[PDB]
């Protein structure tokens, strides 16, 4: 997959750079960002494991939403079943630290974008919070960036019929990525690999 | 892009 460091250089180029706060392993505190833009990439593993699958979290203080980006869309109880992550505590410090009332709106997505053998997470990643950087009230959908992917419902992630679209999301993220990053650019091949479709398969 | 679901929580 991706390391720290790769993801790092690729949401610097893409001009995140000023709201971004880092990449974390599970224990990622949560947002104490009342009066600005901010966002992280999350492991769902501890460091001390080496590191699993990435996540994106954003913050937007105009509206009060914590965005979670997560490429296979689980359910909340999925990603504790699949990765023993849960995030409560980062919702609460958040909306604690950072909202007025104490309320939030948590906005997640429910689809996947990634195939089921791919270990392109950290990329999607980069890709979601290049959208929050220039589109904070529309990440999700409905803007330029992630109007090049396409979300199928989660149910359907290992079923043969979506597989070409899952493909296809993942070429459009490379060249997003080949137009946008010029880290990507001059690692194109090590990255491609690293990350690749059929990576799991390897 | 993707469907989002929106929930609201208070603390
Ligand atoms: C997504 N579908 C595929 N999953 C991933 O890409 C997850 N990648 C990682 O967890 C990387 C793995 C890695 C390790 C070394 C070199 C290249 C790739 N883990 C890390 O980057 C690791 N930091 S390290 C081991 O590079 O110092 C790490 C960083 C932050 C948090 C966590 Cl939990 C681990
Ligand atoms: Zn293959």
């Amino acid at each position: 997959g991706s390391s720290e460091q790769e993801l790092k250089a690729i949401v610097k180029d893409l001009g995140c750079g000023p709201y971004f706060l880092g990449t974390y392993d599970k224990r990622f505190p949560g947002f104490v960002s009342p009066h600005k833009l901010a966002c992280a990439i999350v492991n769902t593993a501890g460091r001390e494991t080496g590191g699993v699958h990435w996540m994106a979290f954003a913050w937007n203080p105009r509206s009060k939403t914590c965005y979670l980006f997560e490429p296979f869309g689980f359910s909340d109880q999925r990603l504790k079943q699949v990765y023993q992550f849960e995030y409560e505590s980062l919702l609460r410090r958040s909306a604690i630290a950072s909202s007025p009332d104490r309320c939030i709106t948590l906005e997640k997505s429910t689809q996947s974008v990634q195939g089921p053998n791919s270990a392109a997470c950290g990329l999607f990643c980069c890709m979601f919070l290049h959208a929050f950087a220039n589109w904070p009230q529309t990440p999700m959908d409905h803007n330029p960036t992630m109007n090049l992917i396409t979300g199928v419902p989660n149910s359907m992630l290992n079923s043969p019929q979506v597989q070409p679209t899952l493909r296809r999301n993942q070429e459009q993220l490379y060249s997003f990525l080949e137009r946008h990053s010029p880290y990507f650019r001059s690692h194109s091949a090590q990255i491609r690999s690293a990350t690749s479709f059929c990576h799991l398969k390897n | 892009g993707v469907q989002s679901l929106k929930r609201r929580r208070c603390f």
